[PDB]
C-alpha cells in the first residue's frame, strides 16, 4: 500500500564529493523502522542503516541518515570509486512490507 | 489418588495446578511409572508428612524434557526440576480423549522469555516480547511476538504429536 | 553466519518450484525472515516472511494463493514454494534474516543469501 519515491534518478559527481538522496513516503512512518540497502551489478544486497540513523557495524562513517515522518534521506559526505552503485530504500515497519524505485550515482 | 488422574480436564503447561495432599495415608497402589526419586520397593512403606502433585498436558516426544538436569523448549521456558529431584514422573498418552475432530487448540505452551526458569515457578503474562532496542509501546509484529503458541492435537497424528498426560508428584519432608 | 540455497532450477509454465533457505541456529532464537524478488535490472519486490519460532507468517495480496512458507525447526530449513509459475515470475530470489543469536535480535536485516535464479 505504502509508495516509496526515490530521488534524484540519476546522479554524476566526482569521488569526493558530497551526495544526497530522497526517500518519500504517503503515510505516517515509525522512524525506527526504515532502512538503506546498496546493491552492485551481479551481487547480494548490503544493509547501511537500521532505524534511519544507526550505522550498522563496521560501515564508514561518512554515510549518515536522518528523517521523520513521511520523508526519510540520505546523505554520503566524501564519495569514492567504489561506491557507484544503486541505493534502495526500504521502510520496514507496517505490513505489507515495501522498497523503493533505485538510483544511480556515477561522473 | 482419585482426584488428579481421572480429571475430566487438565491444565496446560505455560500454567499447572497442583495440590497439597495430607492426612490421607496413600494408597501407592495406583505406562512410563518412572521414578526418580526413591524406587517402588517401599513406596507403600514411608514417612513423608508432605507431598504435592502437579498436573501438565503436553506432546509425547517433550515428555523427556520433564526430568532434571535436561534443556528444552518447556523444560527451560515452562518447568524444570531442581537437580536434587525426590518424585517420581508418570505419564501415558491421550490420543483417542483430549484429541478432537479438527483439533483441539485450548493447551499453549510458553515459546518466549527473558531467562531461563528457576525450578517450581510459574508466569502467566500474555504481553508483547522481544528486541534489540524495544520501543513497542504499540502492538506490533515485527519483533514484538505473541508468547504462547497453541498446539495442534489433530484427530490423527502418528506418535510423537499426540497428547500425553503427565504428573509429577514432588515429595518433601 | 551466512546463508544457504540451492542452485538454479528450470521450470515450464504451470509448475511449481520449492526453494530453500538453510541456516545455522534458527531455531531456539527469534528469527523474522522475509522472501525478495530481483528480476534483471527491475526494483526489488517484497514477497513474504516468516517466525521461525510461531510460524506467523504474511503474504503479499498480489502473490497471495500462489506463495507458500513453510517451516522445519528440525533440520532448520525454510521452505518458499511457489505454484502455476508464469514468465513474470522469472528473476532471482533472495532469503533475508536478521543476526539472532543471543534470545535478542538486531532489529535490521542484515545477513542476505547468495541467491537463486528461476527461469521459465
Amino acid at each position: 500500500e505504502i509508495v516509496l519515491t526515490q530521488s534524484p534518478g540519476t546522479l554524476s559527481l566526482s569521488p569526493g564529493e558530497r551526495a544526497t538522496l530522497s526517500c518519500r513516503a504517503s503515510q505516517s512512518v515509525s522512524s525506527s523502522y526504515l532502512a538503506w540497502y546498496q546493491q552492485k551489478p551481479g551481487q547480494a544486497p548490503r544493509l547501511l542503516i537500521y532505524g534511519a540513523s544507526s550505522r550498522a557495524t563496521g560501515i564508514p562513517d561518512r554515510f549518515s541518515g536522518t528523517g521523520s515522518g513521511t520523508d526519510f534521506t540520505l546523505t554520503i559526505s566524501r564519495l569514492e570509486p567504489e561506491d557507484f552503485a544503486v541505493y534502495y530504500c526500504q521502510q520496514y515497519g507496517r505490513s505489507p512490507w515495501t522498497f523503493g524505485q533505485g538510483t544511480k550515482v556515477e561522473i | 489418588f482419585d482426584e488428579v488422574f481421572n480429571a475430566t480436564r487438565f491444565a496446560s503447561v505455560y500454567a499447572w495446578n497442583r495440590k497439597r495432599i495430607s492426612n490421607c495415608v496413600a494408597d501407592y497402589s495406583v505406562f512410563t511409572f518412572k521414578c526418580y526419586g526413591v524406587s517402588p520397593t517401599k513406596l507403600n512403606d514411608l514417612c513423608f508428612t508432605n507431598v504435592y502433585a502437579d498436573s501438565f498436558v503436553i506432546r509425547g516426544d517433550e515428555v523427556r524434557q520433564i526430568a532434571p538436569g535436561q534443556t528444552g523448549n518447556i523444560a527451560d521456558y515452562n518447568y524444570k526440576l531442581p537437580d536434587d529431584f525426590t518424585g517420581c514422573v508418570i505419564a501415558w498418552n491421550s490420543n483417542k480423549l483430549d484429541s478432537k475432530v479438527s483439533g483441539n487448540y485450548n493447551y499453549l505452551y510458553r515459546l518466549f522469555r527473558k531467562s531461563n526458569l528457576k525450578p517450581f515457578e510459574r508466569d502467566i503474562s500474555t504481553e508483547i516480547y522481544q528486541a534489540g532496542n524495544k520501543p513497542c509501546n504499540g502492538v506490533a509484529g515485527f519483533n514484538c511476538y505473541f508468547p504462547l503458541r497453541s498446539y495442534s492435537f489433530r484427530p490423527t497424528y502418528g506418535v510423537g504429536h499426540q497428547p500425553y498426560r503427565v504428573v509429577v508428584l514432588s515429595f518433601e519432608l | 553466519m551466512q546463508l544457504v540455497q540451492s542452485g538454479p532450477e528450470v521450470k515450464k509454465p504451470g509448475s511449481s518450484v520449492r526453494v530453500s533457505c538453510k541456516a545455522s541456529g534458527f531455531t531456539f532464537t527469534p528469527s523474522a525472515v522475509q522472501w525478495v524478488r530481483q528480476a534483471r535490472g527491475q526494483r526489488l519486490e517484497w514477497i513474504g516472511w516468516i517466525v521461525v519460532g510461531s510460524g506467523n507468517t504474511n503474504y503479499a495480496q498480489k502473490f497471495q494463493e500462489r506463495v507458500t512458507i513453510t517451516r522445519d525447526m528440525s533440520t532448520g530449513t525454510v521452505y518458499m514454494d511457489l505454484s502455476s509459475l508464469r514468465s513474470e515470475d522469472t528473476a532471482c530470489y533472495y532469503c533475508a534474516a536478521p543476526h539472532c543469536n543471543r534470545t535478542n535480535c538486531y532489529d535490521g536485516f542484515d545477513l542476505w543469501g547468495q541467491g537463486t535464479v528461476v527461469t521459465v
